[PDB]
RNA sequence: AGGACCGAACCGACUAAUGUUGAAAAAUUAGCGGAUGACUUGUGGCUGGGGGUGAAAGGCCAAUCAAACCGGGAGAUAGCU
RNA sequence: GCUCGCCGGAAGACCAAGGGUUCCUGUCCAACGUUAAUCGGGGCAGGGUGAGUCGACCCCUAAGGCGAGGCCGAAAGGCGUAGUCGAUGGGAAACAGGUUAAUAUUCCUGUACUUGGUGUUACUGCGAAGGGGGGACGGAGAAGGCUAUGUUGGCCGGGCGACGGUUGUCCCGGUUUAAGCGUGUAGGCUGGUUUUCCAGGCAAAUCCGGAAAAUCAAGGCUGAGGCGUGAUGACGAGGCACUACGGUGCUGAAGCAACAAAUGCCCUGCUUCCAGGAAAAGCCUCUAAGCAUCAGGUAACAUCAAAUCGUACCCCAAACCGACACAGGUGGUCAGGUAGAGAAUACCAAGGCGCUUGAGAGAACUCGGGUGAAGGAACUAGGCAAAAUGGUGCCGUAACUUCGGGAGAAGGCACGCUGAUAUGUAGGUGAGGUCCCUCGCGGAUGGAGCUGAAAUCAGUCGAAGAUACCAGCUGGCUGCAACUGUUUAUUAAAAACACAGCACUGUGCAAACACGAAAGUGGACGUAUACGGUGUGACGCCUGCCCGGUGCCGGAAGGUUAAU
């Protein structure tokens, strides 16, 4: 399970965005971008240990990425997963 | 019992029925059954190989005692049911020690009789042993060809043989289609005729009748055109070939039969 | 009204997916041309 | 009880007119046949080209079928235009 | 924004398949959009899909596919054993409310449930790839009990009428609440328990099967709904404040009864019939190799686990199949009010729409319709097309017939409304009260209330009361086909094909026959009361003569005659 390098590598980017935000405000809940291989656990860990809070539960999804064919041939943006991190109630960082 | 339907309806008034009281209503006793699925007449090459064979009612196989291998221990018929699988009427009996069975039900075979196989067994309708132990002038059914093989013969509804020789170490039966063939003695046969005999009484009366058979319908080749059937064409109603299998053969009497191998056994062919 | 192309993935990928074109001489062919031809899509996929 | 009767759904396709560079490479409208049965329909499987399948019209086998489509022999041959 | 109109068993709402960002917002208008377009399923950018219990993966198998070794085949390759895959079927668990511009049975609130790991504790024979149960199965019909739902009364909030009347027997609205837990009703099925013994269940068995006794009759299995709880809750008109006038916050009445009532549920039932109606695992039990103070097995509590992938949007279509923003096609679920038999049909409700060129004109002609004096098939290949008939109940109805039919033959009669019988009838329903009692969701008594056709008499309005939609024209003669079915997708629906029935003919099973150099396989898990080939075509009455020709069956003495 750690495998810390792997926890360092599974938490990507924080995801921006009034859903986000008001995710954060209404539901002590945070978004982020997370390997598309990561597991719902790999993230609570990670979350964890790199963001010390205490998480209470982790949903994902993945997104995917969409389409934009400029003339003839066309081109697609690649898929990531996004994750609701709930936190808690010992919310700090 | 075989009746009349009333003309309520053409294509009901035709109809000629057989019902009989004496045969158990609902499922048979599931332990016998197994799964048989239709084929459509269709071999593992996915080609029609026997035309007109469709659909139809749904048929579970009832496992029947053909060969009556039981010597020495009593069975009683706790009954009689029908099977969708053939024209000859079954009896579940039970042995003494537990065991079950279904049987080819004979003529007269009622609820609680006591039928019995082995080399000794009282000679009565029911029961199975070899012929080198059965009266010469016997009637017998369900007749063994090759000893310990099981049943081949007389299977069907109304049918027997009669043995009238013995001599060697074959019988000689008198088959139900008049064929005289030898028999070697110790093959096992059974007591009495096969059941179900007014089967031949009934009419059907009705196309579906048959498709709910399994039966799909016969196109007579002169209704074909060249191409499909050496019988031709037409152009007002024609014929003039010399009738045919689909598949240029002859009928109207041509001989089939070739087998050399089994010529020995038959003794004197049907007419 | 009724026209003959009635689409289904499961059927598809079965008739001429790209595990069917291999299970087979003539097959594992249709994919060998197409490499050479340097086709973009060997045959239809996710 | 019934391949029973009437009649929606559903399956069909008897008539007329309309359309015929159509709304449509076969339909619209008004009437019509079956409608508990040899009924009707979903999903997946099987049968392959002188082969299939056919309640038989040479019908159907992807807008086609008295021998499907694709590629190849291939620049077949054409005393014809 | 206010009208108007259209759909409403759909032109609404849901799924699934297919699509693959079309979803929401900002922004833009070239091109796409049959017009303009500030708009768009168009461009561009950004946002958006949250699950232990919805689905898929997963376990199970169907048809079928593949398939170690194997059988067969010039090579290619075809079969196929054990196995292994394949749902269109079986297999554990979640609900109501709330929230986002866009996700929700997934997030929030509230209240649940499933099966596992770990522990603790008490308690115990546990133990499979095996046995047995079970899972586990058709059609048709019947009628009782229910719920979904709706009607009315009551209850609560509000209303006192743009024009004569409306404080009342008046008007309008609302009157909604889940899983789960508890209870075991209507109703369905079956007698129970103990002991002994046995050739069966590939070994074994405490289980299943079978044989004996002994004993008590009440025992068990299933099971909709109702009631209780869940709910101290949620929702709930309307109020009360703010408001960028888009909304937001706050608070919140009543929340009952009677009656009607599915096609849903009890019902995988019941009854009944011939065509006689999947498999495998989960699951319960039984032992085998085994392990025996262990492990396990069972139960309470506690605790940890339930991953991954789908989830936006279109849905009978502008997003799918039709080259189109195409009058076409496309499986499944939901069924409100009045009238009605009805899922028809007309008009509404909720919801969705007016179909992406409009403006005028009011010629011929075309298309689609409405009415037409007199006449009434004279039209025409033909009554083609029109026009007409059209419901219910009673009366009544010919030839002929296979006695079922014909037949809805034909033809008559009634039909609205009001009152009376009876201030609402027969019927349905059924509460208080009374008595019982194995006292329960019980029985008997009882008839309040509620609902409520049909009928006769009388009176009454119109030209007309099955007033619209909707909805048979009838009859006589005669060809062919018995009949229902089938067929030329796209000019032929018929007298053609099939058909039950009949006949001939082959076939002794390793059948004939058929697909196959073959193996293998259909025929068939069938066996002459069967299976194939052929022709005839219900049924009634019948089916004559010819074997020279051709075919076929039999034959053999001669004659002729291959390889050799
Ligand atoms: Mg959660
Ligand atoms: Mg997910
Ligand atoms: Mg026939
Ligand atoms: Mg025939
Ligand atoms: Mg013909
Ligand atoms: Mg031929
Ligand atoms: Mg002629
Ligand atoms: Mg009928
Ligand atoms: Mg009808
Ligand atoms: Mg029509
Ligand atoms: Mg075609
Ligand atoms: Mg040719
Ligand atoms: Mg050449
Ligand atoms: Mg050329
Ligand atoms: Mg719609
Ligand atoms: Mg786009
Ligand atoms: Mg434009
Ligand atoms: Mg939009
Ligand atoms: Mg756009
Ligand atoms: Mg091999
Ligand atoms: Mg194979
Ligand atoms: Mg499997
Ligand atoms: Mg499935
Ligand atoms: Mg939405
Ligand atoms: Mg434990
Ligand atoms: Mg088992
Ligand atoms: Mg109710
Ligand atoms: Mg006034
Ligand atoms: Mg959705
Ligand atoms: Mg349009
Ligand atoms: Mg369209
Ligand atoms: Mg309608
Ligand atoms: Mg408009
Ligand atoms: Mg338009
Ligand atoms: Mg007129
Ligand atoms: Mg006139
Ligand atoms: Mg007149
Ligand atoms: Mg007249
Ligand atoms: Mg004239
Ligand atoms: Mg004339
Ligand atoms: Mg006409
Ligand atoms: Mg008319
Ligand atoms: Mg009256
Ligand atoms: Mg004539
Ligand atoms: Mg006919
Ligand atoms: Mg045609
Ligand atoms: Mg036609
Ligand atoms: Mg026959
Ligand atoms: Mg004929």
């Amino acid at each position: 399970m750690i495998r810390e390098e792997r926890l360092l590598k599974v938490l990507r980017a924080p995801h921006v965005s009034e859903k986000a935000s008001t995710a954060m405000e209404k539901s002590n809940t945070i978004v982020l971008k997370v390997a598309k291989d990561a597991t719902k656990a790999e993230i609570k860990a990670a979350v964890q240990k790199l963001f010390e809070v205490e998480v209470e539960v982790v949903n994902t999804l993945v997104v995917k990425g969409k389409v934009k064919r400029h003339g003839q041939r066309i081109g697609r943006r690649s898929d990531w997963k996004k994750a609701y991190v709930t936190l808690k109630e010992g919310q700090n960082l | 019992a075989v009746v009349k339907c009333k003309p309520t309806s053409p294509g009901r008034r035709h109809v000629v029925k057989v019902v009989n009281p004496e045969l158990h209503k609902g499922k048979p006793f599931a332990p016998l059954l197994e799964k048989n699925s239709k084929s459509g007449g269709r071999n593992n090459n996915g080609r029609i190989t026997t035309r007109h064979i469709g659909g139809g009612h749904k048929q579970a196989y009832r496992i029947v005692d053909f060969k009556r291998n039981k010597d020495g221990i009593p069975a009683v018929v706790e009954r009689l049911e029908y099977d969708p699988n053939r024209s000859a009427n079954i009896a579940l009996v039970l042995y003494k020690d537990g065991e079950r069975r279904y049987i080819l039900a004979p003529k007269g075979l009622k609820a609680g009789d006591q039928i019995q196989s082995g080399v000794d067994a009282a000679i009565k309708p029911g029961n199975t042993l070899p012929m080198r132990n059965i009266p010469v002038g016997s009637t017998v059914h369900n007749v063994e060809m090759k000893p310990g093989k099981g049943g081949q013969l007389a299977r069907s509804a109304g049918t027997y043989v009669q043995i009238v020789a013995r001599d060697g170490a074959y019988v000689t039966l008198r088959l139900r289609s008049g064929e005289m063939r030898k028999v070697e003695a110790d093959c096992r046969a059974t007591l009495g005729e096969v059941g179900n005999a007014e089967h031949m009484l009934r009419v059907l009366g009705k196309a579906g009748a048959a498709r709910w058979r399994g039966v799909r319908p016969t196109v007579r080749g002169t209704a074909m055109n060249p191409v499909d059937h050496p019988h031709g064409g037409g152009e007002g109603r024609n014929f003039g070939k010399h009738p045919v299998t689909p598949w240029g053969v002859q009928t109207k009497g041509k001989k089939t039969r070739s087998n050399k191998r089994t010529d020995k056994f038959i003794v004197r062919r049907r007419s | 009204m009724k026209r003959t192309f009635q689409p289904s993935v499961l059927k598809r990928n079965r008739s001429h997916g790209f595990r069917a074109r291999m299970a087979t001489k003539n097959g594992r062919q249709v994919l060998a041309r197409r490499r050479a031809k340097g086709r973009a899509r060997l045959t239809v996929s996710k």
